């Protein structure tokens, strides 16, 4: 009833805050824990993903120790503010939110022999920096370094709870990716040298692989029957130049609009893609189609008997050639 | 403005007018001792129903949007359910669906034995 | 008169740890929970969530907060909950919330004389519910918000719907232009983390989303345009010139539409149901300019044969289309 | 003395509690309501909701603020708002409120005499109305604000304008740019809930869209393009290359004007009288060419009748369609 | 040194922040200065411009007199929360920023005989009513009026620091300004009579005049070139129908496109602007030549002369009418 | 012994004035600024502005800060930053920003035995970027960062850049996505206002726009499209159908690929370079298409020799047209 009220009095007398267990006597090993409650929508054009964890951390305060009834105080976390707490932040972070649903959504445990539980519910929007030269192919191993920001490694260390591996932990109902796979993830420490000292960084790299049923209905196929499209154009009567002309240039048009719908779903970067590639390839196969036609026309009187050459040489180099790119192409892109 | 109409098993009750404004419709009951009481309530977008625990299952209240009816299904009649029925509809912010005084406009009752 | 109430809240809040809940060392504080559903704005398909705003109650019992010889309820102002202890709750699924503050902070604390305290606060909750879009628009969706308490463990705290299935009210409040609410469900569990075992309050909504709007705006136009491609059979062998531009200016017409409700549609990477009749219709408007390259190939290098045959077929394989397709999804 | 008017207000505000209402155990507050309309700025469809910047202001009385010997009223700075209390007035409608904090809260609290107090604040709120789009962009929506108390029933506290119906200032002036004011109303209520009985006040605007652009830029592009397709008629009917181009060139426009209203409409998922009239005018270009598809299947297997029978029927069609969408809708 | 401290803390002892400067023997004086920064860019979508400003003001307060060292004494922004300064806000505001990057960017000057100056940094997001009858050639004057919230006139009164014109002092590097050309401001003060009183307001308007270079270029021009090229149908044989057909017909599809393009640039205003006339006197024009060739298509095979006579007149006549047009056009709408 | 450095760090605090700054009757204080660029997360053409994520480190001595027997660095806690005078340093061309809050307020402040405090944030930061975009895609842009005292003039404070060039940090680890940091400076002067003379730092970056994107998938199109314009001269005179649709389906691709390069590219409301050649080819697609108009009149109203006048013209028009664009514009 009152005897906690008593002990919680008695461990914040004479307590400072501002200083850190051991201040001048050992180095304060902090254990962390990840639980991914959800990984959150990867953004390929802001090149960052968001992920909400319950960030646990863990310490020896032994200014905090006591002898009471109960083995561990479950304290709710406006004692939290009343005590020293690691200053850890995300390196990659870019706007990360504590979440506030009716209070901060943090608790503390405090064991009797000084022992320290701190858990936090976090939204991180980090930072991915992507490679995106085999887009839509890509796979990424997007970051997530955290560490202390102002105690260097001679006074705040980080660790693992259990293990490096069977540290961060992702809900198995958790996925919230809908154009990715999360193939696993691998966790690391390590030491990063700045301007004030040297800091212990915990890396955790998430790996993602892309989707490519999207893709492949809504972009490549379109493309390839646009194409196939121009290439049916040789068998038509050579006769029929009108029929042959409306036909090549709304093929052109159609291709046209088809690059300005797959214009969007690109990132903007300034390098060539994959489906950039393939959409060039296709442009210019329709690109030549025509100027097939507009040459086997103009030796269509003057010539006749060329003409008939040209398009039956046309007929079976066409389709081959553009046989053979779309299987060096998925070949090498996949 | 919404005018009500009411046609006396299965009952029915037809609305016109501004129903947009007043999208739930409510049936209530009333005895000859006891005060309006909450029978029912419809939804005009929706067809979503709440009704009362007396006769969670003996009743059913549905939705006709192409009429702009709402008809009321008895099933199971007690003599207990002899009393004067109220068709009534409900502004969108007006609290709860249980309370007469809501309710803004109120049809004419139709007596039932 | 007025000054006895002053006193009596004063020595409420004398001794009083915030710190500490309700019987700290004896058995868990119950917390019953009731919401009121204001409305439902937003349903984001692009985003995956919903904004819901609701009045949130929750009651329990502390002790500490007994008094005696004012049999009123004491409604007391919101500010007076910065000294009470709350039990701490939160919503596993949120991205974004607030609690609305516009002139006061929407709360309010009621104390009753038996140390009852009965919390209200006025919630925006943007919540994360996972969409499965496979069969969109003609798809059944179960969005849900998740109730728990975040540092007390189920030996510490225990949740439950005040009022059973009464507890929550004001879905007929909710209204959706392209939703229906079907039903409503109300589950209590608890569930196991690292940290311990906590209590978890689930409130799911089944929504059927309306698809007047998509037969209208997406569905008609494609199968009107491969009517018209149809049409090209009809018309001759030998106009050469009429019926390539009918059937490259179809093809042209269906692939603006897909490009024109790709980019206006929401944006969801992966495949859907409508995505698999736009290319089946694109298809058929494709193979209509197949047969009339194939007839012209005939004739000029049996072309009625072809082309009746082709209209006997087209139509008829494009009814059976329509027939797998409106029965795989509904 | 400067002094003597610190001392006094160091003497109202000591002994103070701003958690009692006051007259806790008397009879309820009476509040009295006052709005000066700054600007209505936004009114979206798609969200279905609006902006509104009011001057809110709020008179009560309190005995416990009444003082003497000072015959000015007390204009005190608006942190004092902190030390005082205030009623508990909050918006039903709002998705998003707040109060102006530039260079100060906007925020006025003056005191007088009599012990009447004034609270004035600047408020920005984002209300929720519903909207029938079911005739737009031929429609009379009714936005409204909805003022209500979170904590005290009406048995503690009681509202009402003051002014009656000049209470609300400033509807005169404002223009939108998109709809017209007609009326605006004021209503005050009492709604029965679970907890008990509240007061409300309600602020009701009607707005009449203003219809002198949609006609400019929606209507008579598909009417010139359905036109346009009649005139495919008026060509003769050998001409098979002209007449097929003309029609799906037509179809193709429609399609392409469906596609880039669909980007620029209110893009609510559900019917309107805009997609009805859409829908009929593409249905009738479909049409239009499938005459043709007609025409050239009886020629090659009189056809010319076929052609003056369109020629009288199509226009003729085409104003009945017409005439029932312009009073169905009006 | 502690001299300060002992002076700092001897003028808030009694001192009162919750009245006012002379709350009962005189009128608290306010006089104000703006420094523009940068004038943001204008919204003529939700018909609203930022602006940044270091808003100034200077007052008097005998309370808070002092003879020390320092003549003048220059404190952080912790102080102003201490000392009562005036309730300023912005009339016609949106919603405004106070920056506090580091520090609330505000600054405190206390003088020795009292005299405050009071200082900080704003983004404003001021409301601009617009009347966009005259689009792209239109020019507006957007207002920024302020004054006191709570205090009346017979309380505070605002004034210029030293003249009206060179109290409000616009950059010269910062504009801002993409489609808009400042014409200098010109500022004022009033009263404006609320319900709850008089109030001084100290008004500035900024006149702002649209740039027309890109719909120049980017809707007039295609417009003005795919009208001459419907023109140029009526110099085709008529014997060739398709292309014809092909030509007027397509050629209402691009007009279709420019125009579409166009609508989605303006802002939703639900009245004409010059623009919609000009573009629906473009496309009517781009209608009048399809029929004119439907015409001619139909007196082409039964008596031909008419249809040479109808062919001939509409090329004498069609340009002339879209010249005269868009001389009337220019004329009205450039000497304005 | 904390017990020690507690005592020490109370007296320290014990006395310490706030308000007033080292030295306040004094010479200035010399604040030394260090940053290290984590990413320049964005680059906004539309908005004319880039995000920048730093950490801002600031270096002063205070005498009233100063310790001993205690030989290590005394790093505290953020929350010292509320007891502590810490420089007030704004960015002046600063729009939106933020000092990053995820589990603390990520501030460091670290003292010396000495008095020198070191205090460092970590800061994001829209800075205005006023871009001359009359090149664009092929520019080049100045801006920066501007750093000032608000409050303290020249004869106050004093700010340098510590280490000299070696200040800043981070920017060749910066990977913009269509950008190129060719330069940075650091620059220190006195800027003259008002009220009086305030020091200002300044970090200017240079960024080269990558133009290998653009070449691709802006200009390529409508080159290409331009040279199916010629084709029309290598037609028929007398072939009117093909000839004519061949122009005019030119002209409408030309048309829509402006059109929606518009929406693609970002809203600039003035004239770029991009647009002269859109326009530049959109007149030479108008122009061929007049030639065939002009041989059409000629011939049924020589047609083979302006033909051929056509066909040597138009390309070598068009390459000079190409050559005089990329030599004004590299
Ligand atoms: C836009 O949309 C809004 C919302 O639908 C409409 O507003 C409603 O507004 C009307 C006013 O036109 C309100 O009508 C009035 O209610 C007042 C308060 O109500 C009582 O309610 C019942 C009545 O049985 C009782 O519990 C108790 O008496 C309450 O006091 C009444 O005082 C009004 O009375 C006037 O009219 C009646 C009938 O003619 C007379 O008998 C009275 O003597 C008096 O003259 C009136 O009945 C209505 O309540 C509002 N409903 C809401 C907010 O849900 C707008 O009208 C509409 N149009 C606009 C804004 O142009
Ligand atoms: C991006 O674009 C910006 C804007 O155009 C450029 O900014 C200017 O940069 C130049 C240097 O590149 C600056 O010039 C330097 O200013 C120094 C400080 O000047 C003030 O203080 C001195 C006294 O200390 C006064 O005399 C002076 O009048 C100013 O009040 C000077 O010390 C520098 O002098 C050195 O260089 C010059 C020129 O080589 C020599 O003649 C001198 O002897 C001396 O060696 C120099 O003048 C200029 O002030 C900046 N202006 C602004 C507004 O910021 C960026 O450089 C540019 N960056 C990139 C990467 O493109
Ligand atoms: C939307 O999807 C949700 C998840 O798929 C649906 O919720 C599931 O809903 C069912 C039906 O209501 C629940 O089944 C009940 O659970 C209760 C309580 O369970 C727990 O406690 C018992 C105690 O012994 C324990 O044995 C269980 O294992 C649980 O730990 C049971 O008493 C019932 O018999 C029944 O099993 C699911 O629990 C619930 N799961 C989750 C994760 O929410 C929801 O119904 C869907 N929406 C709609 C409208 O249908
Ligand atoms: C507040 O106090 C009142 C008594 O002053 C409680 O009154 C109840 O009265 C209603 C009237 O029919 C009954 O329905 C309730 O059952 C009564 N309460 C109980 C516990 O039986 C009122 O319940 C109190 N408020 C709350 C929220 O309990
Ligand atoms: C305390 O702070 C001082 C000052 O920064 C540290 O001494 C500097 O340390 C760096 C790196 O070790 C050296 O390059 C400098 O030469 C040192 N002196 C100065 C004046 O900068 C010192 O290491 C810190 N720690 C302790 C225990 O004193
Ligand atoms: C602004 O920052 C200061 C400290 O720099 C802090 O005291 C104040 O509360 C902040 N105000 C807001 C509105 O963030
Ligand atoms: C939650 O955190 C916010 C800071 O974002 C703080 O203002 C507030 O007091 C905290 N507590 C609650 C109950 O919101
Ligand atoms: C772009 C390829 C054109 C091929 C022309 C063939 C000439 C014999
Ligand atoms: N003012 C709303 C109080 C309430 C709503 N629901 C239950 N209680
Ligand atoms: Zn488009």
């Amino acid at each position: 009833t009152t005897v906690f009220t008593r002990i919680l009095d008695r461990l914040l007398d004479g307590y400072d805050n501002r200083l850190r267990p051991g201040l001048g006597e050992r180095v304060t090993e902090v254990k962390t824990d990840i639980f991914v409650t959800s990984f959150g929508p990867v953004s390929d054009h802001d090149m960052e993903y968001t992920i909400d964890v319950f960030f646990r951390q863990s310490w020896k305060d032994e200014r905090l120790k006591f002898k009471g009834p109960m083995t561990v105080l479950r304290l709710n976390n406006l004692m939290a503010s009343k005590i020293w707490t690691p200053d850890t932040f995300f390196h990659n972070g870019k706007k990360s939110v504590a979440h506030n649903m009716t209070m901060p959504n943090k608790l503390l445990r405090i064991t009797e022999d000084g022992t320290l539980l701190y858990t936090m519910r976090l939204t991180v929007r980090a930072e991915c920096p992507m490679h995106l030269e085999d887009f839509p192919m890509d796979a990424h191993a997007c970051p997530l370094k955290f560490g202390s920001y102002a105690y260097t490694r001679a006074e705040v260390v980080y660790e693992w709870t259990r293990e490096p591996a069977r540290s961060v932990v992702v809900a198995e109902d958790g996925s919230r990716l809908n154009q990715y796979d999360l193939l696993g993830q691998t966790v690391d420490s390590g030491i990063v040298q700045s301007s004030t000292g040297e800091y212990v960084v915990m890396t955790t790299h998430f790996h993602l692989k892309r989707k490519i049923g999207y893709f492949v209905i809504q972009t490549y196929l379109p493309c390839i029957m646009t194409v196939i499209l121009s290439q049916v154009s040789f068998w038509l009567n050579r006769e029929s130049v009108p029929a042959r002309t409306v036909f090549g240039v709304t093929t052109v048009l159609t291709m046209t609009t088809l690059s300005i719908s797959a214009r969007n779903s690109l990132p903007k970067v300034a390098y060539a893609t994959a489906m950039d590639w393939f959409i060039a390839v296709c442009y210019a196969f329709v690109f030549s189609a025509l100027i097939e036609f507009a040459t086997v026309n103009y030796f269509t009187k003057s010539q006749p008997a060329r003409a008939a050459k040209i398009d039956r040489l046309s007929r079976i180099a066409f389709p081959l050639l553009f046989g053979i790119f779309n299987l060096v192409y998925w070949a090498t892109y996949l | 403005q919404v005018q009500l109409q009411e046609s006396g098993l299965r009952l029915s009750c037809a609305a016109s007018g501004h129903t947009f404004n007043y999208p739930i419709m409510g049936w209530f009951r009333q005895a000859p001792g006891k005060e309006r009481e909450f029978v029912g309530a419809i939804s005009w977008s929706g067809g979503s129903t709440s009704y009362a625990d007396s006769v969670k299952d003996r009743f059913t209240i549905s939705r006709d949007n192409a009429k702009n009816t709402v008809y009321l299904e008895m099933n199971n009649l007690k003599p207990e359910d002899t009393a004067v029925y109220y068709c009534a509809a409900k502004g969108r912010y007006s609290g709860g669906l249980y309370y007469p005084t809501n309710y803004d406009y109120w049809g004419q009752g139709t007596q039932v034995t | 008169n007025m000054s006895f109430v002053k006193e009596t809240v004063d020595k409420l809040l004398k001794g009083y740890d915030i710190r500490l809940r309700p019987d700290f060392g004896g058995p868990p504080v119950c917390v019953g929970m009731n919401i009121d559903i204001a409305s439902i704005d937003m349903v984001s398909e692009v985003n995956m969530d919903y904004t819901l705003t609701m009045y949130f109650q929750q009651y329990w019992r502390d002790k500490r907060l007994a008094y005696s010889g004012i049999p009123l309820n004491l409604t007391l102002d919101n500010r007076v909950a910065d000294q009470l202890w709350v039990p701490d709750t939160y919503f596993l699924n949120d991205k974004k919330s607030f609690v609305h503050g516009v002139t006061v902070k929407n709360r309010m604390i009621r104390l009753h004389p038996d140390g009852t305290v009965l919390y209200g606060l006025r919630i925006t909750t943007t919540a994360a519910c996972m969409m499965d879009l496979r069969r969109y628009p003609l798809d059944e969706q179960n969005c849900t918000l998740e109730i728990e308490s975040y540092g007390y463990t189920t030996d510490d705290i225990e949740f439950y719907w005040r009022g059973g299935d009464k507890a929550v009210t004001g879905v007929e409040r909710i209204e959706l232009p392209q939703f229906s609410i079907v039903e409503h469900r109300l589950v209590s569990r608890n569930v196991v983390f690292a940290t311990g075992a906590y209590p978890r309050l689930s409130l799911s909504f089944r929504l059927k989303r309306n698809i007047g709007y998509f037969i209208l705006q997406t569905y008609m136009p494609s199968i009107l345009i491969t009517i018209l491609s149809w049409v090209s059979f009809w018309i001759n062998y030998d106009a050469s010139a009429a019926r390539v531009a009918l059937g490259i200016t179809t093809v042209l017409t269906m692939t603006t539409i897909n490009t024109h409700l790709r980019e206006t549609l929401p944006k969801i990477p992966y495949v859907k149901a409508i995505d698999m009749y736009l290319m089946g219709c694109f298809v058929f408007v494709f193979l209509a300019l197949l047969e009339y390259a194939f007839v012209n190939y005939i004739f000029f290098s049996r072309a009625a044969a072809i082309d009746r045959w082709s209209r006997i077929v087209f139509p008829f394989t494009f009814s059976l289309f329509n027939l797998v397709y409106w029965l795989y999804y509904v």
